[PDB]
DNA sequence: AACACCCTTTCTGGATTTATTT
DNA sequence: GGTGTTGCTCCAGAAAGGGTGTT
RNA sequence: GUGAACGGUGGAGCAACACCGCGUGUUCCCCGCAUACGCGGGG
C-alpha cells in the first residue's frame, strides 16, 4: 500500500517469528525497505551473508531489518515472486507476453508491485517502489528500475501496426532486445528509415529504457493479445507455509 | 544430384580391382547386407545388378577410394565407413607393428550445362571391347570412332539418367585419340582379358563439373576421372 | 530573473534513469565549493541548500525550489555500453601461496562471493541540455563555471562538458515546473505529465528514507 | 592535476565486445542467410558526434579501449609494483576483506551497512591508495577521473580540442584475422613410431573409431559433442598508431600524485585489454605532460621532485592496520 | 623475458591467407574488368601505420606470418626434440587425452563452466610446460606470448623503427609464381625479427624456451612443403638486450641451462594426466 | 563452547532476434 | 574451361542444512 | 550532497591440403529387348 513490505501483512496473512528482538530508543529505518522501526517494532538484526552482493541497493546503515522484510527475505519468496505484480486482491504471473500485455496495455487500476527477474534468483520485492499511479509504473527488472507508460506503449503498437497495413508479412520498423542488452537495442532499422516520417523516428528515439524493453516483449511477428495472468497466491502462500 | 568420396589411407598403395576382391573378402563372414550393398549385389542371389553401379572403387595413392553416387550411394557410404575402418585397422594390426588408419570425405556436387565451343576431357584407363563385335568395330577407323562415339555419349546419359538428373540431349562428342592400348584381365591368372584405351582424350560442347564415369566395368575403378580439376587445371 | 540554461558536452553521458533537476547539480557544485574552503570534514546537508534560487511554498509547509529537470535535445541514435566486474584468480592463487593472503576456502566461485562475475549493460546518450529557473545569473553563472563533468559514471570519464550558456527570457517563456512537485501544490502548476508516484521532491534524490507522496513527470 | 600521456602500440590492440556477428570467406559482414557463415569477434567501438566543417555533425564511429580497462590497469600496475613489494617488506598480510576491496573495490567483505563519520571519511580520503580509490562498505568516493583511450584520428576531433591536427590518420584502422585448430590424433601418420601414447597405435584408431562413429549418428540423425577442429575469425586494431590518454585527479596531495608517477613510470611492463598469448597491446609511451608541461625524456619522468619525495616519505608507515579499518570498521 | 630473435630466409615463404583474389596474365590484380582473370592465392598480410609523404601518417602492407602458427612451432618442436624423449625414457607413457591436451591445449570442444581450485592453478603455472602454454578443461592462463615475424622493413619503422635505423631494405619483397595455380611468395634472402616475451618466469622455463630455440633450425616456417617453402637459419638471439648468440649455439645464461637439466630430469606424466583430466 | 567458516543440494517459467568498424 | 573442410565452446544464484574449527 | 557514490570482457586454439603420372593381352559366366537374324550390359 505504501512500502513494499505491506504486502506481507495485506495481500498474504503472515506474522511475526516471535524469535525477534524488541525495538528500544529513537527510531532508525529499516535497511532494506526504508520503513521507520519505532518504539516497541520487532526487528532482526543484519546478518546478510558473504554472498549478499546488493550492498549498493541497501537504503541505510542502520543494520536493523524489519519483521517483515525477515519474510521478504526466504527462498520461496525469491523464487516464487520471479515474474508477477502484485495488488490488493492478489498475486498474478506477467511470466507470458499475452500477460506482458495485459499490464502494459489496459493495467489493473489499484497500487500495485511489479517485479521481473533477470537471473537464477534475485532480491527484487524490497527494492522496488509501489506504483500509486496508473498511467506511470515503476517495474524493477533485475538491477534496472524501469518506468513505463501505457499511452506510449499503446502509442508505439499502434504506430507499428499502421506501418505493416498492406504487406503480407510482418516487418519491425525498430530492433528491441528482450535482455535489454545489445548494442544496437532501440536503433532504426532499414525498412523502418523508409516507412516512418521524421517524426516518428524522433518520437522513437525519444523512449525511456522501460518503454523499449516492454516493446521488446510487444512488437514481433505475432502480436499478442492482453489476457490476465495466472492466480499464483495460494501457490505462494502453501510454499511459504 | 551429388557424390560422396571416402579416401582410407592404409600407408600402402592397393589397387581399386584388388581393394574390391580385399574387401569382399574381409567382411564375407559377418554383415553381409552391407557387403552386397557396396558390391551392388542382386537381393537374393550373389550375382550383381546389370544397372549403372551406385558404389564403385576408385583409386587413392595411399590406399582405395569408395564413390557413392546419388542419395542412396552416399548413404551405404556413410554406413558402411565406420565398419571398414574397424576391419582395416584389425586386419593392419594382427600382423605386424600396426598402422593408423585416416580417412577423409567429400561431397561433390553434379552439374552439366551446354556451350558452343568444343571442350577437352582426357580420360585414363577406359575399357572399351567387350565382345567380338566391338574388336571388329576397333579394327578400322572408320567403324570405330562411332562406335567410341556413341559409347562415351551413351555412358554420360546413363549416369545422369541414375543419379537423376536431366542432361541436354543435343550434344556432340568427339574422340582425338589414344596413347596407348593395353588389356584388363578380370581375375588374376586368367587367360580372358579385355581390350582397354590410355589417356583417350574426348570432346564436347558441354561442360561438366563433377565425377564422371564413361566405358565397361565401372565398379572396378576403370574410366572415371574428375572433371572439376580438370576443368581449370592448377 | 527569469532565465534559461543549456549545457554543451563533447562526450556521450550516462542517460538518467529518472529526472535530473537543476538545483541538485547545484547542490553538489555548492557542496564542492564548501569542501574546498573548510575542508573535506564538513557536513553536506549545512550548505547544499543555499542556492541563488526562489522557493515555491506550497501549502502546509512542502517547499521545492523554482528550478526544473534538464530535457535533452538528441544528437546521435540510442546506444548501450557494457560493463564488467571480476577478480584475478590467478594472482590471488600466487598470493595465497605466498601467505601474503589469508585465504583458507578452496576453489573460488563465479556465482557469488568475492570471486563474482558480473556484467551490467546501461545506455549512453548525446544531446543539449536545457533547463528552466529563476534567480540571479551572476551567482548561477560562476557555481555552473565550477562545473566539468555531467551525469553518472563521473569517474570513467562520461559526460565532458564542451560550454554553458545562461541568458534571461519571458516570465511566460520559462516553465519551471516540469518537476517534482510536492501533492498540494498549486493546480494551476500540474500539468498532465505530472502522475502521482512516490519519489523526493528535494535535497539528495537517491535517499530513500525521504521520499514522499509526489506529482512527477516522466523523463 | 591533469596528467596527458601519449601512447603508441607496437602490436595489435584487442579489446573484445559482446555480441554475435558473423563473416564469410569474404570480407561481407553479417551476410543474409544462404551462405557460408563464420563467427567473429570485433574489437569495442563506440558512436561519437564529429562536426566537419559542413557543420553536419554526423555519427560516426570510433574504436576506443573503455576507460573501465584503463582505470583497472592502472589499479592493478599500483598495487603490483608499489604496494605490494612495501607491505611484503614490513611482513604484513592481507585478510580475504581487505584483500577484495583494495584490488577491486567489493563491498562483500562487511555486506551490511557500514556508517563512517566526517572526520573518519577525511581520514580515509586522505591517504594515498585509499583516497586514489574508492569503494568497499563505505561505497567512498574516489579522486580520480579516467578517461578512455582515444586514437588520434580525425573522427575523434570532438574530444580532443586542438594541437593534434599534425601526425594525424584517417580512414580504416581494424582488421579481420583468421585462426585455425588442428586435431593433432588425426596428425598421426602411418608411419607411426609414437611409443608415447598408452594404447601405442590402438588408442588413435580408437579415437579414430569414435570420431566417424560419431560422424554417422549425427548424419543420420540429421536426415552437443564437438571435436577439436575450428575456423573462426577476430578483428583487431593495427599497430604503429599514437593515442591520447588523460587523468584527472581532484585537489590531491603530493604522496598521491607521486603514487599515479610512479606507476607511470612502471608502466610499459604491461599490456592494454585483452589476446594474452598473441603478445597483443604492446605499447611504449613518447610524451607525459603535467598540467602542459613535458616531464617525460627517454629515461623515466624528469621533474616533480616534491611529489616523489612525498610519496617516498609517505611510502615508509604503508601497514595493513589502515587497510583492514577502511574494509571493516 | 623480453627474448628478440633475428632469423634469415633460404627459401621462399608461404603463408595462405583465406579469400578470392584475382590476377590477369601477372599484369595486374583485381582489375575493374572481368577480362583475362586468373585466380591467385596470397600470403599473409598485415597493415601498419607508416609514415609515408614526409609529414603525413597512412596505412601500407606488410608481408608477415601469424603469431598462431609460430607458437604453435615452438611447441611442436619444444615437445618433439626435449619433452618427448625424456619422458618416452624411463617408461611414462601418455594417455590420448594428455597427448591432444598437450599438442591443441584442450582435448575436446566443450570446456566445462566449473572453476579450479587455488592449489592446481599454483602447481600447474610453475610446471616447465604447462606454465608455459595454457589451456586445459577449465582454460589455465600461461605464461608465454608470441608475436609474428616481421621483416625489417622501411614500412614497419613505426614498430622498430629505434632498434634499427640501418640495415632496413626497401621496395617489394613478393615474386609471382605460375605453378596454373598461381600463388605469391616472399622472396629469399630477407631478415626477418621476431618477439617472444614471459611474464614472472621460473629458470626452468627460460632455459626450456632456449633448448627449443637451439632445435628450432631444422624445421620449417608455414609454406608448403611438398615445394621445400619455409627454410630458415637463425643467428643474433638477444636475451634481455644483451647477445647470447654464437655460431655453434647459444653459449650464454647457464643459470637457465642448469636449471632446465635439474627440471627435465625429474618429469613425470603424474601432472599430465592432473591437468588433462577434465571434472565435468 | 558458541559462533565463524567451508561444502553440497535445490528451486523457480517463456520463447524472438538488426546490422554506419579494411 | 575448379572445388571441398571448418561454419565455437563456457558464464556472470543466493538460501539452507550439516560438518568442522579457533578460542 | 549530478537516483549519485563502488565494478577488467576475459582466458585456450598451425589455412594448406586433398582430388592428376604409375600392373594386366582374348572368348568365359550371367540380365533384358526380342523372340533368336541379333542388339544392347553386369562381372
Ligand atoms: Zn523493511
Amino acid at each position: 500500500m505504501r512500502y513494499p513490505s505491506d504486502i506481507v501483512d495485506q495481500v498474504l496473512k503472515a506474522g511475526p517469528d516471535k524469535g525477534l528482538l524488541t525495538w528500544e530508543g529513537v527510531d532508525a529505518a529499516c535497511s532494506h525497505c526504508s520503513r521507520p522501526i519505532q518504539n516497541g517494532d520487532l526487528y532482526s538484526p543484519s546478518s546478510v551473508g558473504a554472498f549478499f552482493s546488493d550492498t549498493r541497493d541497501l537504503a541505510s546503515t542502520s543494520r536493523s531489518i524489519c519483521w517483515r522484510c525477515v519474510v521478504l527475505r526466504k527462498k520461496p519468496m525469491l523464487y516464487g515472486l520471479s515474474a508477477a505484480v502484485v495488488t490488493q486482491d492478489g498475486i498474478y504471473s506477467i511470466s507470458k507476453d499475452v500477460n506482458k500485455a495485459w499490464l502494459f496495455t489496459t493495467p489493473p487500476p489499484a497500487p500495485f508491485l511489479v517485479v521481473h527477474s533477470s537471473s537464477t534468483m534475485q532480491h527484487l520485492s524490497w527494492r522496488t517502489p509501489v506504483t500509486l499511479d496508473n498511467r506511470r509504473i515503476h517495474v524493477r527488472y533485475g538491477p534496472n528500475l524501469f518506468i513505463v507508460r501505457p499511452e506510449v506503449v499503446r502509442k508505439a503498437l499502434s504506430i507499428a501496426d499502421r506501418v505493416n497495413e498492406g504487406q503480407k508479412k510482418w516487418v519491425t520498423p525498430v530492433y528491441f532486445d528482450r535482455k535489454a542488452a545489445a548494442m544496437g537495442h532501440g536503433l532504426i532499422t532499414r525498412a523502418g528509415a523508409e516507412m516512418l516520417t521524421q517524426e516518428e523516428q524522433e518520437f522513437f528515439q525519444s523512449v525511456t529504457p522501460g518503454e523499449r524493453w516492454a516493446l521488446s516483449y510487444l512488437m514481433h511477428s505475432k502480436r499478442p493479445e492482453p489476457e490476465v495472468g495466472e492466480c499464483i497466491t495460494e501457490k505462494v502462500m502453501t510454499s511459504l507455509n | 544430384m551429388f557424390v560422396k568420396q571416402v579416401f582410407f589411407d592404409l600407408g600402402a598403395r592397393i589397387h581399386a580391382d584388388e581393394a574390391r576382391a580385399l574387401v569382399a573378402k574381409l567382411l564375407d563372414d559377418t554383415q553381409p547386407g552391407l557387403v552386397s550393398a557396396l558390391m551392388n549385389y542382386m537381393p537374393a542371389s550373389k550375382t550383381s545388378k546389370t544397372e549403372f553401379p551406385l558404389v564403385q572403387f576408385s583409386n587413392f595413392n595411399q590406399g582405395f577410394a569408395l564413390l557413392g553416387f546419388g542419395e542412396v550411394g552416399a548413404q551405404i557410404l556413410s554406413d558402411a565407413t565406420p565398419i571398414i575402418h574397424d576391419a582395416m585397422a584389425k586386419l593392419f594390426a594382427s600382423r605386424g607393428q600396426g598402422v593408423v588408419v585416416q580417412v577423409s570425405s567429400r561431397d561433390v556436387p553434379l552439374s552439366c550445362e551446354k556451350r558452343p565451343y568444343g571442350l577437352q576431357y582426357t580420360v585414363a584407363k577406359m575399357v572399351v571391347q567387350k565382345k567380338h563385335e566391338h574388336r571388329e568395330r576397333l579394327a578400322n577407323p572408320e567403324t570405330g570412332k562411332v562406335f567410341l562415339e556413341g559409347l562415351f555419349l551413351r555412358s554420360l546419359e546413363r549416369q545422369a539418367a541414375a543419379v537423376g538428373m536431366v542432361l541436354p540431349r543435343d550434344l556432340v562428342v568427339s574422340f582425338k585419340g589414344a596413347e596407348r592400348v593395353s588389356s584388363v584381365k578380370l581375375r588374376p591368372d586368367s587367360t580372358l582379358a579385355h581390350g582397354s584405351l590410355r589417356h583417350a582424350v574426348f570432346e564436347v560442347n558441354a561442360r561438366l563439373g563433377g565425377l564422371w564415369s564413361v566405358g565397361f566395368l565401372l565398379s572396378k575403378g576403370f574410366g572415371h576421372i574428375n572433371t572439376d580439376l580438370q576443368l581449370g587445371q592448377g | 530573473v527569469n532565465l534559461k540554461v543549456t549545457i554543451d558536452l563533447s562526450n556521450p553521458m550516462m542517460e538518467p534513469g529518472d529526472l535530473l533537476h537543476l538545483d541538485a547539480l547545484l547542490g553538489a557544485l555548492r557542496v564542492s565549493r564548501a569542501r574546498a574552503e573548510h575542508g573535506d570534514a564538513i557536513n553536506p546537508r549545512d550548505y547544499h541548500y543555499d542556492l541563488p534560487l526562489e522557493r515555491y511554498q506550497a501549502p502546509s509547509g512542502d517547499w521545492v525550489f523554482k528550478a526544473s529537470a534538464f530535457k535533452l535535445k538528441r544528437q546521435l541514435p540510442n546506444q548501450m555500453w557494457m560493463q564488467t566486474g571480476r577478480l584475478s584468480i590467478v594472482e590471488a592463487a600466487r598470493h595465497r601461496q605466498s601467505g601474503y593472503l589469508q585465504l583458507r576456502a578452496g576453489k573460488p566461485n563465479p556465482a557469488g562471493g568475492p570471486f563474482k562475475t558480473s556484467i551490467y549493460h546501461r545506455p549512453i546518450v548525446q544531446a543539449e541540455l536545457t533547463a528552466f529557473c529563476v534567480g540571479d545569473q551572476q551567482g548561477i553563472e560562476a557555481l555552473l563555471s565550477e562545473c566539468r563533468q555531467i551525469g553518472g559514471k563521473r569517474g570513467v570519464g562520461f559526460g565532458q562538458v564542451a560550454g554553458f550558456k545562461v541568458e534571461p527570457v519571458a516570465e511566460t517563456d520559462c516553465p519551471w515546473s516540469w518537476r517534482a512537485l510536492p501533492a498540494d501544490a498549486d493546480p494551476r502548476l500540474v500539468t498532465s505529465e505530472h502522475a502521482r508516484c512516490i519519489a523526493a521532491i528535494r535535497g539528495p534524490y537517491w535517499d530513500r528514507t525521504l521520499h514522499v507522496e509526489a506529482l512527477a513527470p516522466t523523463p | 592535476m591533469q596528467i596527458e600521456v601519449t601512447v603508441r602500440n607496437i602490436t595489435p590492440i584487442f579489446s573484445a565486445a559482446p555480441g554475435s556477428n558473423y563473416i564469410t570467406i569474404d570480407g561481407t559482414i553479417n551476410p543474409p542467410p544462404g551462405v557460408s557463415r563464420f563467427p567473429l569477434v570485433r574489437t569495442r567501438m563506440m558512436y561519437v558526434a564529429a562536426d566537419v566543417g559542413d557543420g553536419v555533425i554526423k555519427s560516426v564511429p570510433l574504436q576506443i579501449v573503455p576507460g573501465n580497462t584503463m582505470r583497472s590497469l592502472l589499479r592493478r600496475t599500483m598495487l603490483k609494483h608499489v604496494i605490494e613489494p612495501a607491505l611484503v617488506e614490513k611482513g604484513n598480510k592481507l585478510s580475504i576483506g581487505a584483500y577484495a576491496t583494495a584490488y577491486s573495490g567489493n563491498a562483500t567483505g562487511n555486506p551490511d551497512g557500514v556508517p563512517s563519520s566526517f572526520d573518519e571519511i577525511a581520514t580515509m580520503r586522505a591517504h594515498p591508495f585509499i583516497g586514489l580509490f574508492g569503494g568497499g562498505p563505505r561505497m567512498l568516493e574516489g579522486r580520480l577521473m579516467v578517461d578512455s583511450l582515444y586514437p588520434i584520428h580525425t573522427n575523434a576531433e570532438r574530444i580532443l580540442g586542438a594541437g593534434y591536427e599534425n601526425e594525424m590518420m584517417s580512414g580504416p584502422i581494424t582488421q579481420v584475422v583468421w585462426a585455425r585448430r588442428m586435431d593433432p590424433i588425426l596428425n598421426l601418420g602411418s608411419s607411426e613410431d609414437v611409443e608415447v601414447i598408452n594404447g601405442g597405435a590402438v588408442a588413435a584408431n580408437g579415437w579414430i573409431q569414435d570420431l566417424l562413429a560419431n560422424s554417422k549418428a549425427a548424419a543420420s540423425k540429421k536426415k552437443n559433442g564437438r571435436g577439436l577442429k575450428a575456423f573462426n575469425a577476430h578483428e583487431v586494431v593495427i599497430p604503429g598508431l599514437k593515442w591520447v590518454w588523460r587523468i584527472s585527479l581532484d585537489r590531491p596531495t603530493d604522496a598521491q600524485v607521486g603514487l599515479v608517477l610512479l606507476a607511470l613510470n612502471k608502466m610499459t611492463n604491461e599490456r592494454i585489454a585483452g589476446g594474452h598469448s598473441k603478445d597483443y597491446g604492446r605499447f611504449v609511451i613518447d610524451g607525459v605532460s603535467l598540467n602542459g608541461e613535458q616531464v617525460w625524456s627517454q629515461s623515466g619522468i624528469t621533474g616533480g621532485e616534491q611529489y616523489f619525495d612525498a610519496v617516498a616519505e609517505a611510502i615508509d608507515g604503508l601497514s595493513s592496520k589502515e587497510f583492514e579499518q577502511f574494509a571493516q570498521s
